[PDB]
């Protein structure tokens, strides 16, 4: 959800964020600049996780480079009908991809594929890097950042508005259930191998 | 969500 | 017997410093957080309890320009101390207000 | 469950009696929990349940 | 057993309107309007008088 | 490629060839019991069905 | 931009809505919710009130058992002023007359001897079989009869049905009332609840008649929209938007669903704050301001403790 | 001056993809003096744009138009002449990804440079005798006004 | 023991390396329980049942 | 647990004052994970925690009996009209504000009345305790003041670790540690 | 009714949080076939799949073909086949 391209911080949340994330880091926070300067100072969420990462990476060490592929693919954020636009393949600029520089997240959305136990992710690169205490800050940081972002500013919950089915789709699944009351006998003959007689 | 009684 | 300690980040530098509040929670901390981040003289502000077994805060004041990081803690507690009289004075002569007016109606 | 199992405690002398100060009935029960009439011995509270993932202690089958 | 002196989600004084919910029960009321002419407004607390079961009438019938 | 490109070859079969060498299970690791639990941890998973 | 003190003090107005006993409700235009979440979390647990602590039992021969009795009592609220008493230094069991107070619940239950035919009826059966806090006797210690009149040092609700007896069943025990905050034990709150809710907008960007304002008058709660005849047609207007309930009813509605622009206004709570009874509920707000002016002052104490300079 | 690049869109098509994010959506633009493209996400809650809409667009290395230094640091408490104050929309974010259409031809007829504001990504594919300037992780800020005749 | 001393954590049944673990500790007011975070409850294959 | 045989252990008792408030003024009762709903499936919580707040808005008592409701009259579409008839989301969400910060959740939070069940499921420190006077190790047993077993697969895994010493402290420092005298001819 | 990501349950499912795509056409789709031991559940000795049916009856539904979700119930035929399944691999677990 934080990831995500939608989010917009403004500088007093994520300087909350930023130090939810964080517990008695000794030094300065290496803090950013923002995505979008005017009209208004709005930060993004890739970059509270990126403030994140530059801060909890040691102090003479430099930031990792990485990329790679999330768990959400690219046929899960279609809501429309795709159209194919001629000199453009739509996985350059897709969310599918992880494509972190220098420390700092530049594209794609974090999952279970790069901070949870599966392989070749965020939190295994800074492993086979950085070490083990390192890469033990990033998932604690990483927890703390994401509780925090669900006590403050965008609780999580479970409706009944996000399992429903809309009632055209729904006409669509009573008239498939009545055709499958005449399956009966058509297929007994093929599994006995008796004529239409 | 009664009004208030000390107007603006 | 005390209750507030202040942590110097490498010593030398008194521009970051971690005042460690003791027995507090999200009531002071979150008003003292927005009132030094309405100091154009803090680059960061952010506070974040212990654990809740704990009931002391952290608040992370730095600043830029060199100021020392106590002058916008200060500030910060004096002109929420100035904010909450004003709430105050205005509460209790709108009340008033009230209570006049449902005397002086059909009394 | 830990629910309200008897009214005579103090001729019965049992090794455990489990019971529960205050129970209540449910609101939202079944026919047969009135066909054989259970508020005689009622086992649980209501409780205002929200689902939210709010604080971080609440994963993993707790609450 | 007997009824809560607070409420349990929030602690209005619901304990001083048990006697006076069941007068209103005799009185031909609805419990929908038993509920709404005492005072109890949100439904954290209309649902600790509403589901409440006295059990301290079958439970005073073991008297010495 | 447009971007930096600050190591060459050389460089590059160096790093590979030393984290090789680093990657050398060190004296004393006792891989017999790392054998022998890799081998009886999944056995408990093993389900008939 | 940064803190104006003049830009505060010309926009924040504080409007009273109801005020009765026991219940407040007032607008706060122009405070932030980091100021506004403060109050409501002093009145919830740092409000302190007196509230019943130890409770010393002879025969409570009744079928409330002893432990649930003591814990009923607690969260029985007294009547008296708890900025007159102050907070109990640990440890001891016997108060002063400045740290705790007294009462006595002494009742024993009898049968009626009189006009008992053929009846069943508890109130013609038996004489005290409802302990009630009408009960409570306050037995005043030191000097406190002076301090306060005949009448004043009180449970507040007098209607609190703290036990049921039958005749030989006998409660004996004797109260000793504390200071305390109300997050040390919630039986020290001293609000029902209180909260707060930002005013909601509604914008009609459409004019809606016909048939469609009635069917916009009754998404939202009544009294918000108002559907008014202009010339043989039923044009819909809004009136008072704080009667809302924000139940976002009209985003299911399809063709209605993109003419009302349905967000709060920032800045503008709503308090309700509901008192218990131990104190008056716009004296809880007062002495909820003033509380927070204490924890800023005793960290103004500690600086000015720590840098003599 | 430390213009990078400066040429005058037209929105021409709002996400034909599908992947419809909620406040971003995506402007394939085409400009009207060279045969340039455009790949383009802004915020609509803050700045919003409809197809057919023309505008200026300027992809700045530095806001300090005099002396020129580019120290990458924002601090709202410095008010300095600058040359985000003339437009309406400043975005600031790396170039990630460089990569032509070449054929074993050094600096072919098309070459696409891959900005990433933040999360919010863009893409400026043209010919490359325009776009010297950008390097892989340069930080480039965007500005942009729109203008209707 | 201190907020940095180390207890060596083990539950029972251990099948594999990672199954007896030394965490640091911190000493935290009026508890009853242990408290591991949800890293490490993959490891020593716990349930927080 | 509730009525749907899904168990939560009590973790954490969390302040009053910290919880999400609702729009109504209400603090809830019990959080609930939304996590213990996509593996488990159970539907009929949902529908009862609708159901038990469109019972508690308005005095009524609802029927919850199995094989009642069918598809063309759903058990979501008819307390769906009763919440909607008392003011309430058609969906039983309510807006909650956060009690943490000051200010409102972004996503709109289903609430209602579960009735939880608390089940009898109730809820060892050593140091210089009671040896035996064979095998002066402690003891153990089933009972008070005993030790507690390192064990044989312990041993497997921490000579799996390497810790040659961790396993001597816990396994010869710790217990029966004597000093032995032998002729060395 | 609500998509990803705006859908919660889309979001755990699809981000690898819990469940999968398994469980959430069970909610919000059919339960689809019932196989009892590999196979369509047992008819009794005289033909009747249960009682509730004709014997040797060549409707789907007969043999356990569910097609009712759990967003809106499960008649008692397709609850008892349900159960006889859930079942299965509970005495499975519990034996070996
Ligand atoms: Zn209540």
């Amino acid at each position: 959800s934080m990831t995500t391209r939608g989010c917009f911080f403004t500088r007093e949340h994520y300087m909350e964020l930023v130090y939810r994330g964080l517990t008695d880091k000794v030094g300065r926070v290496k803090l950013l600049s923002p995505s979008i300067l005017k009209p208004f100072p709005l930060w993004t969420g890739k970059q509270v996780v990126s403030t994140l990462l530059i801060n909890i990476i040691p102090e003479d060490h430099i930031p990792l480079n990485l990329s790679g592929k999330a768990k959400i693919t690219g046929k899960a954020w279609v809501k429309e009908t795709p159209r194919s636009v001629p000199g453009f393949n739509p996985d350059s600029m897709c969310e599918s991809q992880v494509i972190i520089r220098e420390g700092e997240l530049l594209c794609g959305v974090l999952d279970k594929a790069h901070y949870g136990s599966s392989a070749y992710g965020l939190v295994h690169c800074c492993y086979e890097i950085y070490g083990g205490e390192t890469s033990g800050k990033v998932l604690t940081c990483l927890a703390r950042l994401f509780t925090a972002y669900l006590q403050l500013y965008r609780g999580f919950t479970l409706g009944v508005e996000d399992i429903l089915v809309k009632p055209k789709a729904d006409v669509k699944r009573q008239r498939i259930i009545e055709e499958s009351t005449h399956c009966g006998p058509q297929a007994v003959r093929a599994a006995l191998n008796l004529p239409e007689a | 969500g009664n009004p208030p009684v000390t107007g603006p | 017997k005390t209750a507030l300690e202040m942590v110097q980040a490498a010593g030398t530098d008194r521009h970051c410093v971690t005042f460690v509040l003791h027995e507090e929670d999200h009531t002071l901390g979150n008003s003292l957080r927005y009132m030094i981040m309405k100091n154009p003289e803090v680059e960061f502000c952010g506070y974040t309890t212990t654990h809740p077994s704990e009931s002391k805060i952290n608040l992370r004041i730095q600043t830029r320009g060199t100021l020392p990081a106590v002058e916008p803690f200060q500030r910060g507690l004096n002109e929420l101390m100035n904010v909450c009289q004003h709430v105050l004075d205005k509460f209790e002569a709108s009340i008033k207000d009230y209570k006049d007016q449902k005397a002086s109606r059909n009394e | 469950t830990m629910g309200f199992p008897l009214l005579t405690y103090q001729d019965r002398s049992d090794n455990k009696l489990y019971r529960l100060q205050t129970p209540q009935s449910p609101l939202v029960r079944p026919s047969m929990y009135d066909y054989y009439d259970m508020d005689n011995y009622p086992i649980g509270t209501n409780a205002i349940v929200a689902v939210i993932s709010y604080t971080g202690y609440d994963m993993e089958d707790a609450m | 057993m007997i009824i809560p002196v607070r409420c349990f989600t929030c602690g209005k004084i619901v304990g001083n309107k048990w006697e006076a919910y069941l007068g209103l029960l005799q009185a031909e009321y609805t419990e929908g309007d038993a509920l709404d002419a005492l005072g109890l407004k949100r439904y954290c607390c209309r649902r600790m008088l509403l589901a409440h079961v006295d059990l301290i009438e079958k439970l005073l019938n073991y008297a010495p | 490629s447009y971007e930096k490109s600050e190591l060459s070859l050389d460089r590059l079969r160096t790093l590979l060839q030393l984290k090789w060498q680093r990657s050398l299970c060190e004296p004393g690791e006792a891989v017999g019991l790392l054998a022998a639990q890799s081998i009886g941890e999944p056995s408990t998973q093993m389900t008939l069905n | 931009d940064a803190w104006d003190q003049d830009r505060f003090e010309k926009n924040f107005r504080v409007d009273v809505v109801h005020m009765d006993e026991n219940s407040l409700e007032f607008d706060m235009v122009g405070i932030d919710a980091a100021i506004a979440n403060a109050f409501r979390r002093i009145l919830l647990a740092e409000v302190p009130t007196m509230a019943v602590e130890k409770v010393l039992v002879y025969n409570n021969t009744s079928i409330v058992q002893d432990e649930i009795l003591a814990h009923r009592l607690g969260l029985i609220p007294i009547h008296a002023d708890p900025r007159l008493f102050e907070y109990r230094n640990q440890g001891d069991e016997e108060g002063t007359e400045i740290d705790t107070l007294q009462f006595r619940l002494q009742v024993r239950c009898t049968r009626n001897p009189h006009a008992a035919k053929d009846s069943s009826d508890p109130n013609e059966l038996y004489v005290n079989h409802k302990v009630y806090t009408r009960h409570m006797t306050w037995i005043p210690l030191g000097n406190q009869a002076d301090l306060f009149p005949e009448g004043t040092i009180r449970p507040v609700h007098d209607d609190i049905l703290i036990a049921q007896l039958r005749p030989g069943q006998e409660i004996d025990l004797l109260m000793h009332c504390v200071k305390g905050i109300g997050k040390d034990h919630a039986k020290f709150s001293p609000v029902a609840t209180a909260s707060y809710r930002l005013l909601p907008d509604i914008t009609l960007l459409e004019p809606v008649e016909g048939e469609a304002a009635e069917e916009l008058s009754r998404c939202f709660s009544p009294g918000v929209i108002e559907v008014q005849e202009v010339q043989g047609k039923k044009v819909a207007r809004v009136a008072n938007p704080r009667l809302d309930t924000f139940s976002r009813e009209i985003f299911r509605n399809e063709k209605l669903k993109k003419v009302v622009r349905l967000a709060r206004v920032r800045d503008h709570y709503i308090f309700s704050v509901e008192s218990t009874g131990v104190l008056p509920p716009d004296v809880l707000v007062s002495e909820a301001i003033k509380v927070l002016m204490g924890k800023c002052r005793r960290f103004l104490d500690e600086l000015d403790a720590v840098q003599m300079d | 001056a430390g213009i990078l690049f400066e040429d005058i869109f037209d929105v021409k098509d709002i996400d034909p993809e599908g992947k419809k994010f909620d406040r971003v959506s995506r402007l394939h633009c085409e400009s009207e003096s060279f045969k340039m493209d455009l790949i383009l996400d802004v915020n609509i809650q803050i700045y919003p744009v409809d197809l057919g809409d023309k505008f200026r667009l300027v992809i700045a290395s530095t806001l300090y138009e005099d002396g020129t230094l580019d120290d990458g640091e924002y601090n709202p408490t410095d008010d300095r002449p600058s040359r985000a104050d003339q437009f309406e929309y400043v975005m600031y974010g790396k170039v990630y990804r460089i990569e032509g259409d070449e054929t074993s031809t050094e600096a072919a007829t098309r070459l696409s440079a891959y900005v990433s504001y933040g999360g919010l990504l863009m893409r400026l594919q043209g010919d490359a005798n325009n776009l010297h300037g950008f390097e892989v992780d340069s930080r480039v800020y965007l500005l942009m006004k729109k203008l209707a005749f | 023991v201190k907020n940095g001393d180390i207890l060596l954590l083990n539950r029972q049944p251990t099948l594999h390396r990672p199954s007896i673990q030394a965490h640091r500790a911190r000493i935290l007011p009026e508890e009853k329980v242990l408290r591991l975070h949800y890293a490490n409850c993959k490891a020593y294959n716990a349930d927080f049942d | 647990a509730s009525r749907h045989g899904q168990k939560g252990i009590l973790s954490r008792l969390w302040p009053a004052e910290d919880m999400p408030f609702t729009e109504s003024g209400m603090v809830p009762d019990i959080l609930f994970n939304p996590h213990g709903f996509p593996s488990r499936m159970t539907i009929g919580m949902l529908i009862e925690s609708m159901a038990g707040k469109s019972a508690a808005l308005h005095g009524l008592c609802h029927d919850a009996t199995p094989f009642i409701f069918s598809e063309e009259n759903s058990a979501l579409e008819y307390f769906g009209e009763m919440l909607k008839a008392a003011g309430y989301n058609f969906y039983g969400t309510e807006r909650l504000y956060s009690g943490i910060s000051g200010l409102e959740l972004e996503a709109d939070i289903f609430i209602g009345v579960v009735y939880y069940q608390r089940l009898r499921h109730m809820v060892q420190v050593r140091t210089t305790g009671a040896r035996d006077r064979v095998t002066n190790q402690p003891i153990g047993g089933r009972n008070v003041q005993g030790g507690i077993r390192f064990g044989e697969m312990e041993r497997d895994a921490l000579l799996a670790h390497g810790t040659s010493f961790l396993l001597h402290d816990r396994l010869f420092n710790c217990s029966d540690r004597s000093v032995a005298h032998v002729c060395v001819k | 009714h609500r998509q990803f990501p705006e859908n919660s349950l889309q979001m755990m499912v699809q981000s690898g949080a819990k469940g999968s795509t398994v469980n959430t056409m069970q909610i919000s789709c059919l339960l689809g076939q019932i196989e009892l031991e590999g196979r369509r559940p047992p008819l009794m000795a005289s033909g009747k799949s249960l009682p509730c049916f004709e014997p040797y009856e060549f409707t789907p539904r007969a043999g356990g073909f569910v097609t009712g979700r759990f967003l809106t119930g499960i008649k008692p035929p397709e609850f008892f086949f349900h159960c006889m399944a859930g079942r299965e691999g509970l005495v499975d677990t519990a034996v070996k």
